[PDB]
DNA sequence: GAGCGTACGGCCGTACGCTT
DNA sequence: GAGCGTACGGCCGTACGCT
């Protein structure tokens, strides 16, 4: 499923976690095949905060990311075994893109935490509008979000470990009621 | 490069999704009883004029119009929704008139979108009735290219008639279908007494009336759900114990509960016989045809009591199921847990406001028209002077000045006169203008009566609700046992 | 009971027939297979003209499917996609946005993910379609009407070409330069007995969107002479000299209908199989700004000229275009040569332009009739009015106006429908001014229909306009 | 995916070979599940007059048809092993529908000839209609073409083995030119 | 050869809440 | 304990004629 880059030098390599197959196709043509790898995401990823480890580890989408990062997870997590020094979350500029993005960050924080602490994880910044990713051509798609000289990335930083742990458990945990509250409290 | 806090990102993003799913995907509006996607199939059907009187249009085409003009989401979420609206075993009052394979109770999917046909049902005209007479607000669509209605007039109370069952975020909703004849009577009774109690409203509305019929056990659950907005209702299949000859016994199921897959219900019974968790059952057949309707036959061995098997089937298979009410609708753009009265009060309020805005729109146009007619009467009373005034004129711009100045006419009235045709000068035609103006003076007064007094409008609402009740009202399907 | 030979004979013929004339072969007039015409026409009826915004593909298809094309969506959408691809069409007929695939065999993203409208040149195919220039027919259900052929104000069949497989036969017509085609239609118009060899003085040979090279004029000649020939297509490649006695091959243009990525696979297969050797690396450097560019690096010892020549032979770096010029002519298929091809087209334009001028006549005279009654009315407007006033009903005024002022029904009706603002001076002049102009226009239109050369010259004049707005450089180099 | 009937008595049973996967499902719900089986046909089926035996016997569709009839092909064909005594060809009313009929009749004539001689091969008859079979529901599909009382099945009959032998060879064979001249002579 | 281009759909992942 | 109902596609067979 993943289309890898030709380079085997992690420090200059970067992988893009793209939403939907149609965008994953065009990103695969517009990319810089030397440095940039594309791992498509065919929809709504597993929420690992609600799944038990046997269901998480058997989950194909999750299984493909672990292999593609090649660091392993849990107590067997080595930052030196990483194949990419930039992991970029690239989702549509709509609310479902936002959701996928929350699901990925949940996986990462719960299983590859020191991958966030090192600043390896990034959020892509596609063009705002009604049009999504699968609707752009490969070239305007390369230029707007993938080209290092013109692109804008959001480097993900973990500033407060204890506060985040409380944030993931509320938003994505299995207790619904605390979620509801947060919605009603901030609903605009 | 810019830096984004992971915590902040998780709150801001997830709140966008959460909120979006709530007010704009998963929950119906308390007024028209529709989720966004639904509204847009109906409107799309309407803007194409796929009314009942015109032949079916291909499902392919409908979905495209709806997706390209209103609903920027995948084709299947639109289609499946339209197909649900065409199912007589899903909707108490079907909103879509489908042709071809639109799926069955056994849970098999509707044939693909190219292999089906669709238009509106006659009752959906009533959801859209009076839509163009400034009754409902319009807003821009996703791209700004088109316009779409924020709500539908909904001249029958649709939230309660067809129900709702949407899973959102941090909440869900589950409202059961109800009989229309009962629902409207309830509305009426609320229109005459603002302080009517729930238990009184339940003289009109006995309870939910599923499209699938079957049996409801006790009224105890209906009240809780109707008073608080939450509560449990026990649905039981209609099954009778036939006795063929002296020895033989047969258990025939004719109605099954709502949202209960028939094939999957049958398999569960086949499962229990196979695993020897139920004794007595010889054969098990599904003789469901169109003319007979639902018919599931269970053959029972002699020396085995059908009643013990039947009761044990209730407890063990979905032959008896609970309906967990959770009446949550969008009220002033926010989600809200509403009891039967709140449901009804909000609808009537919607209706009052829709009739009043209708009347206001009809008055404006009416007052506008009579103005034109007045200028036209003035012209035809002084025709030769008028003609003279226009011919004297070099352009049409000065013709207006010269007519406004000379006969005391508005800009509007001079335009109507300059836009009049010579065939308006015949003798019969003068009479028509005098007629049209006379009725119209009488019509403006009728309207001005309605807007000044709350009760005429109130009655007009009642009167029109009663028209829906008769034309579309039907007998109760679901028996309520005590 | 049915005879098994009979059942087979009839049923198979049924299928065959329809595929020949309602599927796989283009018409000689507008150069279109049924599905293409139905997509363009639907774009038109939807008003999907270049000046308006794009429209999502799924909607265009959805309409085209339901109104005219009773078949699967994939056959429709893929066809349109093709028309949008600048590497398939020498003069693309669809203007599409988003992903419409590549030379690398890349599919186009599904209907929902792409939007589309018509190109400016597609207007010329549809020009005058509403001026009774072409005959309409019922759709497959009788509920809509659709064209049997488009006016086609530029020679589409030879411009964009056609390649389809039928039953009993197939077709394969290469794309040509438009300027060359038109100029060849102009020479034909001037000389009905003009020779194939003389026509080629304009039309040099094909002209693929993908540029490239054609080896010799022998194939081209045979092609245009017999309607069947073989034309060699060769990539554009150069061997450039590099330091330390190294070399590399750079390929900047590839053959028509050749999958770029699949050609490269074949070069690499021959390197893994050691069927060819001397090649150190193989890069596809195709960018938007350089376009196509495949780079082949060469081992110092090897001779890169030998390598390149062996590649032409061993990969689709050089390919044949097998010309089989079969179009629908009079609704039957026919092997035709360059001249019949142009001759049926020119004849199509002479009909379109006639029927148009014919249409504009019936409309001019019809209007002029009405204006006359309006002029009458304007010269006695005092008595026209009172005459209407003495009338009880519109019918009496109609009767009175006709009997008194020697008017027709269309003329009485027109006067009745007259708006009082026409009586202002400026509008009174406008009515005279329109009449006068219209008279001189009917003159012009009656010149045209009365002399076959004036007509023919019109055709020439409009074709030359198209040439000067859409004509472009030739892309394919024909080598001797 | 063949859907078979309950009854194991070939004399009363019948198999419907239907065009398209859509008409398959509708037909399956509309059928007398006791005596009627359905074998859907995913599109155009192999022309066996054009293929060598090794492709034929490896052709999933041709495979699913033999397994269903249970009679073997060619010389090994055994009329007594026939699981159905009616084999009904159900295709759309359109031209492609006819093509798939000829294609079927070609296989039948060239590997199951005695099945035609024994009058087991039938052609169904849907209404002359622009509508496909897939488009029409289950009830219309059963009430018009599948119920014994209402249906019109043309029993397929063979009269001259030497004529038929050259007809298939010409219409379905390798040689195009002979199929060109047939078209030419007989088309108007 | 094979593959040019118009024709003739199923299967099965996820979030999310409430309730079994 | 499983499922209800709006959201986020690509793999692959065949006929047909020609170099
Ligand atoms: C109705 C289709 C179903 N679908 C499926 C189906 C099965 C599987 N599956 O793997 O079994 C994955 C998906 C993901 C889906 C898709 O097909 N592409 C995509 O990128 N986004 C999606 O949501 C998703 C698609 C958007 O919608
Ligand atoms: C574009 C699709 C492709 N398609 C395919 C694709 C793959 C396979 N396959 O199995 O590889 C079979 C078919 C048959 C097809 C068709 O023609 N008929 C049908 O009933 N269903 C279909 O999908 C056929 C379908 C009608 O059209
Ligand atoms: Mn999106
Ligand atoms: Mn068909
Ligand atoms: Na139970
Ligand atoms: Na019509
Ligand atoms: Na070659």
């Amino acid at each position: 499923k993943l289309a890898d880059c030709s380079s085997k030098s992690p420090e200059e390599c970067e992988i893009f976690l793209v939403e939907g197959d149609s965008a994953g196709g065009s990103t695969k043509s517009g990319r810089d095949s030397r440095t940039q790898a594309i791992l498509p995401l065919r929809g709504k990823i597993l929420n690992v905060e609600k799944a038990r480890l046997d269901r998480i580890l058997n989950n194909n989408e999750i299984r493909q990311m672990i292999t593609a990062f090649g660091t392993g997870i849990g107590g067997d997590f080595d930052l030196a075994k990483a194949r990419y020094h930039k992991i970029v979350i690239m989702t549509d500029a709509d609310v479902d893109g936002a959701h996928i993005r929350t699901l990925l960050l949940t996986f990462f924080y719960r299983f590859m935490r020191p991958l966030i602490e090192a600043g390896y994880v990034y959020i892509a910044q596609p063009p705002t509008g009604y049009k999504g990713l699968g609707e752009m051509n490969a070239d305007q798609l390369w230029e707007t979000t993938m080209n290092p000289e013109h692109r804008a990335l959001l480097q993900v930083k973990l500033e407060d470990a204890i506060e985040a742990d409380q944030t993931f458990e509320m938003l994505m945990g299995d207790v619904v009621e605390n979620r509801r509250q947060f919605i009603e409290d901030n609903a605009v | 490069i810019n830096e984004r806090n992971i915590t902040s990102e998780m709150r801001e993003s997830f709140l966008d999704y959460a909120m979006s799913v709530i007010v704009a995907r998963a929950l119906p509006d308390v007024r028209d009883g529709l989720k966004p996607v639904h509204r847009r199939i109906l409107y799309g059907l309407n803007e194409q004029g796929m009314t009942p009187d015109k032949s079916y249009k291909k499902s392919a085409r409908i979905v495209g119009d709806v997706m390209g003009k209103y609903h920027p989401h995948g084709d299947s979420s639109i289609y499946e929704a339209m197909v649900r609206m065409a199912q007589d075993f899903s909707y108490r009052y079907p909103l879509v008139d489908g042709q071809g394979n639109f799926g069955s109770m056994d849970g098999d999917g509707a044939a693909a979108m190219r292999y089906t046909e669709a238009r509106m049902t006659k009752i959906t005209l009533e959801l859209l009735r009076d839509i163009n007479k400034d009754t409902i607000d319009f807003i821009d669509n996703y791209d700004g290219n088109e316009r779409e209605p924020s709500v539908l007039p909904a001249r029958f109370p649709n939230l309660l008639a067809n129900g709702a069952s949407g899973i959102a975020v941090g909440m869900a909703t589950n409202i059961p279908p109800h009989n229309l004849t009962e629902l409207i009577n309830g509305v009426l009774s609320l229109s005459k007494n603002p302080d009517i109690s729930i238990a009184e409203l339940m003289e009109d509305i006995e309870g939910p009336d599923f499209p699938t019929a079957g049996l409801i056990l006790g009224k105890s659950g209906i009240r809780r759900a109707y008073e608080t907005g939450r509560g449990s209702i026990q649905m039981r299949s209609r099954a009778v114990i036939e006795e063929r000859g002296g020895g033989r016994q047969r258990i025939v199921v004719t109605e099954i509960p709502f949202q209960v897959n028939k094939a999957r219900m049958i398999e569960k019974i086949a499962e229990l016989v196979r695993d020897k968790k139920i004794d007595g059952i010889t054969d098990l057949r599904d003789e469901t045809s169109l003319r007979t309707g639902v018919r599931v036959v269970i053959d029972v061995r002699k020396d085995a009591n059908a009643s013990v098997i039947l009761n044990n089937l209730y407890k063990q298979t979905p032959l008896q199921t609970s309906f967990g009410v959770n009446m949550i609708a969008l009220v002033n753009g926010r989600p809200k847990l509403i009891n039967l009265k709140e449901a009804l009060v909000h609808y009537l309020e919607h209706q009052k406001t829709v009739v009043r805005r209708r009347t206001q729109y009809n008055l404006r146009k009416a007052k506008d028209r009579a103005h034109i007619l007045e200028g036209l009467r003035i012209a035809l009373d002084h025709i030769d002077e008028i003609i003279s005034t226009i011919r004297e004129s070099d352009t049409d711009k000065v013709a207006m000045e010269s007519l406004q100045q000379r006969f005391k006419l508005s800009e509007k009235q001079a335009q109507a006169i300059l836009d009049m045709r010579l065939r308006r000068l015949t003798g019969l035609e003068r009479d028509k203008i005098e007629a049209e103006y006379n009725e119209l003076l009488n019509y403006i007064s009728e309207l001005e009566t309605i807007l000044a007094d709350e009760e005429v409008l109130l009655q007009l609402v009642r009167d029109e609700l009663t028209e829906i009740r008769d034309r579309f009202g039907d007998d109760r399907r679901t028996e309520i046992q005590l």
